[PDB]
């Protein structure tokens, strides 16, 4: 019903969080971006290598306990 | 509740007092506190040349 | 001395005067082993470009003698060419900062000619097609010779 | 003078006790084989899962000395086939500018991690270069052909 994930900055920040396994993971991103005082299209969430949907649900994505989720600065090349 | 932060990455006063004067993240010297830490390691006298040879060939877990 | 001239401040006019040996003194004049120098040559004369037949005749016939003497040279690089002149048209970003030319009739209309040109390397119709479709606002400012110029590179 | 070369120091100090796996990011030598801080040589895994898959990307990476209030310049060597990319091989990314996202807490290990994530995630919209542009606007197949050979070209001995 309830995990604990710890996502990670390639800045080496770190927050962890308590989600229910049922929750839309885009709570979970507002929440993150929240807390950095960043806008939310400032940033990207993958889980093993993949973007994370607004809509993914960590049942869906097969999360497990003490998973990971990587977070990276929004970018375009030029 | 749905989601809700249980813990956040903080540096101690000395870490981010280092970090700070060189315009790092603020937990940059974070990797310095945990089990897994040895230490120094003073001694760096590698080039690029040895440092792609250790890597085997290997690039992936 | 006048070919000098008209290279510093070209209009429609110095062209003409220069007479029926314009094509051949301009591009003797142009350092045509130097893909910058050709595009620099190739943009102030396109940039007189009229319909009007006798301009738009000394406008074709200087760029292909121009662009003859660049293309069939050995150290010309036409690759470079291209990219630099799809630079100063705007249309493709540059390390060094250039600026764009505001009307692109003028070069539109002679790269129409160029193009179908047999000293035009046909490898360079692919990147040109895919640059002048691209969307541009300048382009759309010259939407008439945009045009032509996109179904001539489509037959090449 | 200024702080580039602490932090470059710091930096290196870090990433040779965390860095991702496959990367490599070392200062180069001056000639007189003491270490150019200045200076670093790269290289860049491609993403497992995509045409880049299996090449290792050098890179060269140069520090102004006002650094991290600049970013570095960075440059594929040799230039690689890539929209972004130009000719020279000089990488355009918008954490890398100035004018743009570059931000001084933005590390060396955050740059190459983000140029890895550009690999297969180029914008169209802005090329740097007009060969990689037309193939992949006009053939996909042929560019992602292009991409995978380049890749093979790459893999590490």
């Amino acid at each position: 019903e309830y995990i604990k994930l710890k996502v990670i900055g390639q800045d080496s920040s770190e927050i962890h969080f308590k989600v229910k396994m049922t929750t839309h993971l885009k709570k979970l991103k507002e929440s993150y971006c929240q807390r950095q005082g960043v806008p939310m299209n400032s940033l990207r969430f993958l889980f093993e290598g993949q973007r994370i949907a607004d809509n993914h649900t960590p049942k869906e994505l097969g999360m497990e306990e003490e998973d990971v989720i990587e977070v990276y600065q929004e970018q375009t090349g030029g | 509740l749905d989601v809700l932060i249980v813990y956040e990455l903080t540096p101690t006063v000395e870490e981010k007092a280092k970090a700070d004067t060189l315009k790092l993240p603020p937990t940059f010297f974070c990797y310095k506190n945990r089990p897994d830490y040895v230490s120094e390691e003073e001694e760096d006298d590698e080039d690029f040349e040895t440092a792609v040879k250790k890597l085997n060939g290997k690039l992936y877990l | 001395a006048d070919v000098s001239t008209f290279l510093a401040f070209p209009s429609p006019e110095k062209l003409l005067r220069l007479g029926p040996k314009s094509s051949v003194l301009i591009a003797q004049q142009t350092d045509t082993s130097d893909p910058e120098k050709v595009v620099s040559a190739f943009l102030k004369v396109s940039s007189v470009f009229k319909d009007e037949a006798t301009v738009r005749m000394a406008v074709q016939d200087a760029v292909d003698a121009l662009m003859q003497k660049a293309f069939n040279s050995s150290s010309f690089n036409s690759n470079t060419f291209l990219t630099r002149l799809l630079v100063h048209m705007g249309l493709l970003k540059s390390e060094d900062k250039v600026k764009a030319i505001a009307n692109l009739y003028g070069p539109l209309m002679a790269l129409n000619h160029m193009v179908q040109q047999d000293y035009f390397p046909k490898a360079l119709a692919p990147l040109l097609l895919a640059f002048v479709t691209k969307p541009n606002s300048a382009l759309e400012s010259c939407s008439f010779a945009r045009h032509s110029l996109l179904q001539t590179l489509y037959k090449v | 003078s200024g702080i580039a070369l602490s932090r470059l120091a710091q930096e290196r100090k870090a990433w040779r006790k965390d860095h991702p796996f496959g990367f490599v990011a070392v200062p180069t030598k001056n000639p007189d084989g003491t270490m150019n801080l200045m200076n670093w040589e790269c290289a860049i895994p491609g993403k497992k899962g995509t045409p880049w898959e299996g090449g290792l990307f050098k890179l060269r990476m140069l520090f102004k000395d006002d650094y991290p209030s600049s970013p570095p310049k960075c440059k594929f060597e040799p230039p690689l086939f890539h929209p972004n990319v130009y000719p020279s091989g000089t990488v355009c990314l918008s954490i890398l500018e100035e004018d743009k996202d570059w931000r001084p807490a933005i590390t060396i290990k955050q740059i190459l991690l983000g140029i890895q994530e550009l690999l297969n995630e180029p914008n169209i919209q802005d090329p740097a270069q007009a060969e990689a542009y037309t193939i992949y606007c006009q053939n996909r197949v042929e560019y992602e052909k292009r991409v995978r050979a380049q890749a093979k070209k790459f893999a590490p001995s």
